[PDB]
RNA sequence: GAAUCUGGUCAAACUUGGUCAUUUAGAGGAACUAAAAGUCGUAACAAGGUUUCCGUAGGUGAACCUGCGGAAGGAUCAUUA
RNA sequence: GGAUAGUGGCCUACCAUGGUUUCAACGGGUAACGGGGAAUAAGGGUUCGAUUCCGGAGAGGGAGCCUGAGAAACGGCUACCACAUCCAAGGAAGGCAGCAGGCGCGCAAAUUACCCAAUCCUAAUUCAGGGAGGUAGUGACAAUAAAUAACGAUACAGGGCCCAUUCGGGUCUUGUAAUUGGAAUGAGUACAAUGUAAAUACCUUAACGAGGAACAACUGGAGGGCAAGUCUGGUGCCAGCAGCCGCGGUAAUUCCAGCUCCAGUAGCGUAUAUUAAAGUUGUUGCAGUUAAAAAGCUCGUAGUUGAACUUUGGGUCUGGUUGUCCGGUCGGUUUUUCAACCGGAUCUUUCCUUCUGGCUAACCUGUACUCCUUGUGGGUGCAGGCGAACCAGGACUUUUACUUUGAAAAAAUUAGAGUGUUCAAAGCAGGCGAAAGCUCGAAUAUAUUAGCAUGGAAUAAUGGAAUAGGACGUUUGGUUCUAUUUUGUUGGUUUCUAGGACCAUCGUAAUGAUUAAUAGGGACGGUCGGGGGCAUCAGUAUUCAAUUGUCAGAGGUGAAAUUCUUGGAUUUAUUGAAGACUAACUACUGCGAAAGCAUUUGCCAAGGACGUUUUCAUUAAUCAAGAACGAAAGUUAGGGGAUCGAAGAUGAUCAGAUACCGUCGUAGUCUUAACCAUAAACUAUGCCGACUAGGGAUCGGGUGGUGUUUUUCUUAUGACCCACUCGGCACCUUACGAGAAAUCAAAGUCUUUGGGUUCUGGGGGGAGUAUGGUCGCAAGGCUGAAACUUAAAGGAAUUG
């Protein structure tokens, strides 16, 4: 089956962005993926996407920005503890500098460091760097 | 890909944009509602209904029309027979190799088959008694399946 | 690839039951959970073995190299057990003498034969109370006969 | 209010068996490993001088051989009409 | 019921048949007391925890009990076993796993010392006692701190150099000499006083106490790994070292000795564990085409996993919190010009759980209208009444996971703040006066497993109205209540009534089902197939035999032989039987879960793809248990046996050869009824899932071409061309992607490590063995060891 559509839609897109296509399909098409993308256009790791409505499921264009590098998907959704975060984003992006650890939780799905201002943590989705 | 087989195939029905109707392929809701109903009671299922109504009169889809589906018009009217539509649809295409087997003792790959068949009915069998269609512990085979057919 | 092991929030259970089983082909682990250094390899799973010289044997070696090893075949106190120890340095089996309580340790390889030595995995250290190295310096005297 | 004493009860232990576990003599057998290096061949590796293999039967003095089926890890990615 | 202090299958009676289990019951093992903790030490972890604290047990075993608040006590007793003491043989006394000591065991561990002064504890208790506890001894268990000379001068050499016609003074600074010289120092002793229960030792010193002979550093190493001997004598494949590699045959840099030298240094080695290194156990984080490794295949329960969809957005104010704008200030502080950031209240088709009442704080007020700058600056003030400003009781909560801060997670440990133990290791001390009294401390954090608390509502599950027996209420009837409050107080009966609950009927509302996953199933359609079962047909073949014909050989040969008939074998032709196979086509073709499947038609059901504005609506993927099939061989039991043909005979060859070849040829082969259940069952590539690159083809479906030809005039099928498309089977180039490479468009999207799932492997062997299951008629399968052994076994490629 097709589990993971946020996985499956995130690699398209790692696929997409390994070769340079300034854009890319997603098929299935969630809030969470769009949640997930809406995120990285707030950083900008993701030009325009537009969600079609087949009348029907989802489906989505992205527009690439070659400033993805990896667009990152953890697969069983760990719970995080707070302090945590700090080992996921330590052992996931490279440096304490950049990247961001895209994060569902209890305040919707932010970033791994705007959950730290709100203080408030939950399960992981993927990351970006 | 498929349950039983490795054939993999997208031998489907698309389903166009519109959840209106198109609107020029007239009649009504309640005309294809007892032209429904009228089939329901000659004993053709719902695939084969819509079928009817698509091939032949102006409907795209009961849904469309109607707002029901089939089924759920079939119900509202009494008609829907107690063992469902698909189920029963594999339930005699067991007893056509169940007895097949009977007088071909030496078949194997009937056999084989057979045990699909039946692993099938026991997978929609499970599924429709935990949606309380079928009432359960109550198991669909063999010995009583031939009666539960005829 | 899904990558072999199984990945649910759930799983656990089919990762903890599979690594319980696979350790098993570990061949640290198996020794430690099986007493094998007990229930065998003549010292009781302990560093030493106190051990009655029964003779003063010459082991002719294994290959490439070509001498006779001058050994002793011991007879472990505790166990009862029977095994061969080398005695290190020149002659020194000399120094050891015949019937002699001897301290034993481990060649160094945690069982198994060090080097040329074909069916050894023992050194003498304390010959009656000394010390092989002590006498063969002769830092330290022996305490007559 | 003692010894004494009639039932109970808890139940050590013994007796004489039965039974699991761990130990441990054991005549004999049958192995397997190290080897100084000896016999007998020389199986495999070269198309290794019957191409190797595998499964599986039979036979032998040993490798081994021979059926059958299979595989090339083949001694061939090749014959067109 | 009995017992117990008490709850209880704790015990007893009678009754019922439960209870646990693959989410591992039960059993076994444990060289298992649990926890705190310990070591290791990026993160994740592993292993250890007998042992200073907290629980629990035990006092040689196993019982039983007295006293007592508390004992199933053992520095109480009774007994039996096991062990042993003392005897005048009648009988007595025992229990160090308290302390000390000894044996024994063992690689392995201290003195039958001095004390209650501390610490605490106990009693009839200031007063007694305490191997609890302290004090030393022994103590290289650990750990902390650091002497093994320092400064001169003269005497011989290195370095700066005023200048270098050659020097050299050496004006300035460093190293070497059994020179020599002044100046300390506790290592030790010892009056003393400290210290102390008394002492020791420590800290402190009266007095002595250094001159190379003393008041002395060892350990290991010195080819590589890995820091450092091609020094001097031996040694001579020995003796030896050597974790591993390896060294040793007369110049061995590896053995053994001297001098050098290295490393560590009052320590360092060795052995066994163990952690790290080990991403060589892998959750993070490994491998499986070939290196070990994908079950032969499919089904399949548990497990684990599982498409998308429901409240989004905009405004309006209002609290903070640091950068800013000057220091407005006596290096610090308070606003504004500004900011992002985090809230809060709301309003947006919007309720945040709702009421029966308490407190309605407040003015939405306006009852007299004014203390009063010309005023809507300002409040004495109470009938209607905004309730969030709190309670205190209902009503009933979809439930979880998830995450928050909180409460709790004994202390020591762990991290860590404060602090002159001289430094530290530590410790809980300390600090400042007139030095007549005063005075800071003894933190904080962690520990995330479970429970409890509260916020949050994404994520994930779960749930609700589709017979609506649904939701509400001005319903209007009812039905069953329940029942307190007054009728003087009791026993009623029925009310008024206010609260249940339950069928009616009248209305209200937008009355109530999300998709219809390039998920899946199922229906239909035309097809497709060497798919399967059962039934027939062929070719034609080989064989024997018949009848037929023709007179010397025909077979065989691997080069060469043997071997057979002639009373025509063979050869030629007609048949017959039998049981086989089922060519040529036949392919980088088809189908089948695989195994496997090609002559024919027929029947039997099944099936993929396809198409589909069909239908159900989560049924799905993978799967330990269990199953279904499963080549050949083998096996019982049948039929047949042509040829080949495991066995055998037998003819050559070779040193020989029961081996090829040669000739024959049972078992089989073939089949039918049973089993077996493995193969290089191999694409040596698990299944599903998605997405990345073109090329051209290739085939099975499907579209479009005034295309071409067929030609029976337009044709219409068919058959191509060309372009693109769903399904199948494989190649080419670059790889920028993989890969150890061979290679691979999957073996890619992996240290930029996570889509889901099942399985397997952890050096080689020993071994697919031993054993035990379990399965088989058996063969054998499945399952599956270690001891022992060994430094390589491999894989891929490079050159030879
Ligand atoms: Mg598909
Ligand atoms: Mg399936
Ligand atoms: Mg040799
Ligand atoms: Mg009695
Ligand atoms: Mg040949
Ligand atoms: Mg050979
Ligand atoms: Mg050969
Ligand atoms: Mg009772
Ligand atoms: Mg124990
Ligand atoms: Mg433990
Ligand atoms: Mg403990
Ligand atoms: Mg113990
Ligand atoms: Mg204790
Ligand atoms: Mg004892
Ligand atoms: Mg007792
Ligand atoms: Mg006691
Ligand atoms: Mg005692
Ligand atoms: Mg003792
Ligand atoms: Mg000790
Ligand atoms: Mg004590
Ligand atoms: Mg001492
Ligand atoms: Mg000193
Ligand atoms: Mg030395
Ligand atoms: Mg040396
Ligand atoms: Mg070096
Ligand atoms: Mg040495
Ligand atoms: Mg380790
Ligand atoms: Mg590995
Ligand atoms: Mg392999
Ligand atoms: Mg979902
Ligand atoms: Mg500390
Ligand atoms: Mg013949
Ligand atoms: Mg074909
Ligand atoms: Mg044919
Ligand atoms: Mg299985
Ligand atoms: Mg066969
Ligand atoms: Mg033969
Ligand atoms: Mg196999
Ligand atoms: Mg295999
Ligand atoms: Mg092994």
């Amino acid at each position: 089956t097709r589990t993971s559509v946020l996985a499956d839609a995130l690699n398209a897109i790692n696929n997409a962005e390994k070769t340079g296509k300034r854009q890319v399909l997603i098929r299935p098409s969630s809030k969470v993926i769009i949640k997930f993308l809406q995120v990285m256009q707030k950083h900008g790791y993701i030009g325009e996407f537009e969600y079609i409505d087949d009348h029907r499921s989802g489906k989505i264009v992205v527009q690439l920005n070659g400033r993805l590098n990896k667009c990152g998907v953890i697969s069983p959704r760990f719970n995080v503890k707070i302090a945590d975060v700090e080992k996921w984003t330590a052992n996931l992006l490279p440096a304490r500098q950049f990247g961001y650890v895209i994060l569902t939780t209890s305040a919707g799905i932010m970033d791994h460091e705007e959950a730290h201002r709100k203080h408030v943590s939950g399960k992981i989705l993927g990351f970006v760097y | 890909g498929r349950m039983h087989s490795k054939g993999k195939g997208m031998s489907s029905s698309a389903i166009p944009y519109s959840r209106n109707a198109p609107a020029w392929f007239k009649g009504s809701s309640d005309g294809v509602v007892e032209q429904i109903i009228k089939y329901a009671r000659k004993g053709l299922t719902p695939s084969q209904i819509g079928v009817l109504l698509r091939d032949a009169h102006g409907v795209t889809q009961a849904k469309v029309i109607t707002g029901n589906k089939i089924l759920r018009i079939l119900k509202s009217n009494g008609l829907a027979p107690e063992i469902p539509e698909d189920l029963y649809f594999l339930i005699k295409k067991a007893v056509s190799v169940r007895k097949h087997l009977e007088r071909n003792r030496k078949d194997k790959d009937a056999k084989f088959r057979l045990i699909l068949i039946e692993s099938r009915i026991h997978r929609l069998a499970r599924y429709y008694r935990t949606v309380s269609v079928l009432p359960p512990n109550w198991k669909y085979e063999s010995a009583t399946a031939s009666a539960l057919v005829n | 690839m899904g990558k072999g092991k199984p990945r649910g929030l759930n799983s656990a259970r089919k990762l903890r039951v599979h690594r319980r089983n696979n350790r098993w082909a570990e061949t640290t682990y198996k020794k430690r959970l099986l007493g094998t250094a007990f229930k065998s390899s003549p010292f009781g799973g302990s560093s030493h073995a106190k051990g009655i010289v029964l003779e003063k044997i010459g082991i002719e070696s294994k290959q490439p190299n070509s001498a006779i090893r001058k050994c002793v075949r011991v007879q472990l106190i505790k166990n009862g057990k029977k095994v061969t120890a080398f005695v290190p340095n020149d002659g020194c089996l000399n120094f050891v003498d015949e019937n002699d309580e001897v301290l034993l340790a481990g060649f160094g390889r945690k069982g198994k034969a060090k080097g040329d030595i074909p069916g050894v995995r023992f050194k003498v250290v304390k010959v009656s109370g000394v010390s092989l190295l002590a006498l063969w310096k002769e830092k330290k005297e022996k305490p007559r006969s």
